[PDB]
């Protein structure tokens, strides 16, 4: 049988007493039926008056079925038993998956039953059935497998199972198997009567624990409709997406569409939410009506084109490189493509978060790729060999200068336009020439020129940046401006392209346009 | 063969750290260390009782085919009580941090002998992980003294000395320093005439089972002005800021007759002679930072930090102070790519740390999390690890350091 693995409560705590609502007399005898067939096969065992503990039991009828079933609360019980390492939380990406020739999956029958439970815990299981009659008995027992319901029993169970498959995938390394909760999905380049074979071996191998298993005639096999996407043992592709064709949206809708259209994106390339995205301003109920934009329109045309063709990821084949491709989709929207064999899809991907008020493509497009390495780092185990378009050039650049450190991986140069660049430098050193704005909410030149203003409604940051860009406005094509804010500095000597502030953004338009400029901070009185 | 008894401080209960991606590489290199390491039954498998978890990472060793299991220990340290390392604690000689050269040697394995206290063993757990999650992870927790505890390096103290006081007696002009896992071994003796004592100690050490410092040369990289031939408007402006801001640490110095030629919108660029009344300020401020502010000592209360300033083509710039503003030690690092670059100037920087306080500090890096969590188990290969955070440098203080 499996070994037991010992479970305690937390501490301080004691086990839990609860008082067994009221029953039906209908329910009590049901039960008692289903209490002997566990107490018979020895899951659960009648234990005596010494026992204090206590969860109540329920019964309910199999969903759109006519028949009892017993159904215990440890929610108690659970609150005072210790924290388990617990179960995955993060499943297997397709794209990560290497084809197999033959895949089957099998739902594992009364698996938490199949396994033991620590005796030193077996106590605290304990539970009650009310007797009928007024002054009878009212029998208590408690658990000896792993409750349905109980904390640490999809751990445990896991747990179990792992050492119970070690032999097996010991000698079948060509066999792959994955643990999914009450599911075993198997997949093997072997042939298909030799497979259903081992399918077999392992069926077997698991009864040897009592582990009991779905028949061929009625298990299960590809297409597996796995999490989202729709899988089949050669390639893979996300659950066909239907765009309702509404004529009145309202922000769920909305809301719900736009989600619905990210999922794609991790495969089906090109597909866009911006527009759809900025019909959700100043929304003020979740059921108010939008009427569609021409270009919210054009976008949900154009991805219904995308969705329309069913596309394909095709799985890792270890034996290639990665290959991972950046574009730009548009300000603050890049696309990213990793393929092994020149398009082959293994996956697809957006990036639009901006980190930072401020930032320029270079910066941006640098952290586009941490992104997919760390990605790819979990789903393939390796940083894949990058394709961008911008030069080493223009890249290694604005590297040394900014002074934060970066880092990308091995990487190519890839015209395919548009290219990533800097619109803009400051002079290293003052300009020799080029009048000079002492700005401070107004400047004063050393050519006489001033521009004392006033206004309403501003920050005190905001003051700042404005009068550089006053001086930037009235200056001709080379400029010095010397300024106390160390924020506007920090700002600006970041070389920013992009920013949600507009006048950052003007700002920056001046700049690009200016032909030599030269930005200098002096103390503050 | 007995253990003591070690508990976590009280209330405290025990680590359940993430375990950051690991490539398939590190995973592999994991797998068959952990794998040998359970044969000699130094660690074992756990069971899902175990909700603890230390994070695990594999890195390469200087001048080595083999790779090293680093377990990043810093959260279960931090949660572990502290030992009676008062009385005969060590603790640190002052000596050290001037004996002429230093060897720095990796006597984690020694822990191995020492046997773990059996109700401690829970909150060595980690995991190997497994690439896109397709099976559990190999869970562990050590038997024996683990590499990287804090409470490895004391329990076996006692030991330690014991197959030490030998060669101590032997070799007295040799100052010998034990830190977690790491043994700094100082001498003034000739380079070769000190490899060979070092090798001395490498088989005395064999007899029960490769750096090279040198910290008599090491120095406080002060703070510099600039000196020019003309001085332009803009130079006098950033000179004046950059006084301004130093000001605040020593007090004497003035900007007045600096100040006085910026008087006026002048044209950035327009020449400005020094009048000869201001020339001697430069002179005087010029003469204060020739050397560190006066009463600037080490608290051993006190957290010691560090930040670290890109100061571009391969070059960065450091400082070690516990109370802002006033630095016991300030250095420079020149020379790959930024990350690298970076994480040796961490690791060489702690080590002084380690050298000259006894302690690592914690680092304030110019990076950005992802980056460094990918990354910096690449170019690792220290034995212990600082605590980090990471920060945006503003613009000028890169500009008063150079
Ligand atoms: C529904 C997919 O289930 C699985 C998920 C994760 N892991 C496995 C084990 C074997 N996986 C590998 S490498 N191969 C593949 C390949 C194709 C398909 C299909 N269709 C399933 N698994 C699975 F079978």
């Amino acid at each position: 049988p499996i070994e037991t693995v010992p479970v305690k409560l937390k501490p301080g705590m004691d086990g839990p007493k609860v008082k067994q609502w009221p029953l039906t007399e209908e329910k009590i005898k049901a039960l008692v039926e289903i209490c002997t067939e566990m107490e018979k096969e020895g899951k659960i065992s009648k234990i005596g008056p010494e026992n204090p503990y206590n969860t109540p039991v329920f019964a309910i009828k199999k969903k759109d079925s006519t028949k009892w079933r017993k159904l215990v609360d440890f929610r108690e019980l659970n609150k005072r038993t210790q924290d388990f390492w617990e179960v995955q939380l993060g499943i297997p990406h397709p794209a990560g998956l290497k084809k197999k020739k033959s895949v089957t999956v099998l739902d594992v029958g009364d698996a938490y039953f199949s396994v033991p439970l620590d005796e030193d815990f077996r106590k605290y299981t304990a539970f009650t059935i009310p007797s009928i009659n007024n002054e009878t008995p009212g029998i208590r027992y408690q658990y000896n497998v792993l409750p349905q319901g109980w904390k640490g029993s999809p751990a445990i169970f896991q747990s179990s199972m792992t050492k119970i498959l070690e032999p097996f995938r010991k000698q079948n390394p060509d066999i792959v198997i994955y643990q999914y909760m009450d599911d075993l999905y198997v997949g093997s380049d072997l042939e298909i009567g030799q497979h259903r074979t081992k399918i077999e071996e392992l069926r077997q191998h698991l009864l040897r624990w009592g582990l009991t298993t779905p028949d061929k005639k009625h298990q299960k096999e590809p297409p597996f409709l796995w999490m989202g996407y729709e899988l089949h043992p050669d390639k893979w592709t996300v659950q066909p997406i239907v765009l309702p064709e509404k004529d009145s949206w309202t922000v769920n809708d909305i809301q719900k569409l736009v989600g619905k259209l990210n999922w794609a994106s991790q495969i089906y390339p090109g597909i866009k939410v911006r527009q759809l995205c900025k019909l959700l301003r100043g929304t003020k109920a979740l059921t108010e009506v939008i009427p569609l934009t021409e270009e919210a329109e054009l976008e949900l045309a154009e991805n219904r084109e995308i969705l329309k063709e069913p596309v394909h990821g095709v799985y890792y084949d270890p034996s290639k490189d990665l290959i991972a491709e950046i574009q730009k989709q548009g300000q603050g929207q890049w696309t990213y493509q990793i393929y092994q064999e020149p398009f082959k899809n293994l996956k697809t991907g957006k990036y639009a978060r901006m980190r930072g008020a401020h930032t320029n493509d270079v910066k941006q497009l640098t952290e586009a790729v941490q992104k997919i390495t760390t990605e790819s780092i979990v789903i393939w185990g390796k940083t894949p060999k990058f394709k961008l378009p911008i030069q080493k050039e223009t890249w290694e650049t604005w590297w040394t200068e900014y002074w934060q450190a970066t880092w990308i991986p091995e990487w190519e140069f890839v015209n395919t336009p548009p290219l990533v660049k800097l619109w803009y430098q400051l002079e290293k050193e003052p300009i020799v020439g080029a009048e000079t704005f002492y700005v401070d909410a107004g400047y004063v030149t050393n050519r006489g020129r001033q521009k004392v203003v006033t206004l309403t409604d501003t920050t005190n940051q905001k003051t700042e940046l404005q009068a550089i860009y006053l001086a930037l406005q009235d200056s001709g094509l080379e400029v010095n401006i010397v300024t106390d804010s160390q924020y506007a500095l920090g700002i600006i000597q970041a070389q920013p392209d992009q920013s949600e502030s507009e006048l950052v953004n003007q700002i920056i338009e001046q700049l690009i346009k200016k032909e030599k400029v030269y930005l200098a901070w002096v103390p503050a009185h | 063969i007995e253990t003591v008894p070690v508990k976590l401080k009280p209330g405290m209960d025990g680590p359940k750290v993430k375990q950051w991606p690991l490539t398939e590489e590190k995973i592999k290199a994991l797998v068959e260390i952990c794998t040998e390491m359970e044969k000699e039954g130094k660690i074992s498998k756990i069971g899902p009782e175990n909700p603890y978890n230390t994070p695990v990472f594999a890195i390469k060793k200087k001048d080595s085919t083999k790779w090293r299991k680093l377990v990043d220990f810093r959260e279960l340290n931090k949660r572990t009580q502290d030992f009676w390392e008062v009385q005969l604690g060590i603790p640190h000689p002052a000596g050290l941090k001037k004996k002429k050269s230093v060897t720095v040697l990796d006597v984690g394995d020694a822990y191995f002998s020492v046997p773990l206290d059996e109700d401690f063993r829970k909150y060595t757990a980690f995991t190997i992980p497994s690439i896109n999650n397709e099976t559990p992870g190999i869970r562990y927790q050590y038997n024996v003294l683990p590499q990287g505890w804090k409470g490895s390096p004391a329990i076996f103290q006692s030991s330690m000395t014991k197959i030490l006081e030998p060669f101590r007696k032997q070799n007295p002009d040799i100052v010998i320093y034990q830190y977690m896992d790491d043994l700094y071994v100082g001498s003034d003796l000739e380079i070769g005439q000190h490899r060979t004592k070092i090798e001395e100690l490498r088989q005395h050490l064999l007899r029960w089972g490769g750096y090279e410092l040198h910290p008599d040369k090491w120095t406080v990289q002060p703070i510099v002005l600039p000196e020019k031939d003309s001085w332009t408007v803009n130079d006098i402006q950033k000179l004046v800021g950059k006084l301004n801001w130093a000001s605040q640490i020593y007090p004497g110095i003035k900007v007045r007759q600096l100040c006085k030629l910026l008087r006026g919108t002048k044209a950035l660029t327009e020449v400005i002679p020094l009048t000869e009344e201001a020339e001697l300020e430069l002179a005087e401020n010029r003469e204060i930072l020739k050397e560190p502010v006066h009463g600037v000592y080490y608290d051993p209360s006190k957290d010691l930090i560090a930040e670290i300033q890109k100061q571009g083509q391969g070059q960065w710039t450091y400082q070690i102070y516990q109370e802002p503003f006033k630095n016991l030690k300030t250095g420079k690092y020149a020379r790959t790519n930024d990350v690298k670059q970076l994480t040796e100037a961490v690791q060489k920087i702690t080590t002084e740390s380690i050298v000259i306080w006894g302690k690592t500090p914690k680092f304030k890096l110019p990076i950005q999390k992802e980056t460094w969590e990918t990354w910096w188990t690449e170019y690792w290969q220290a034995t212990w690890i600082p605590e980090w955070e990471f920060v945006n440098t503003p613009p000028l203080v890169k500009l008063w350091y150079q």
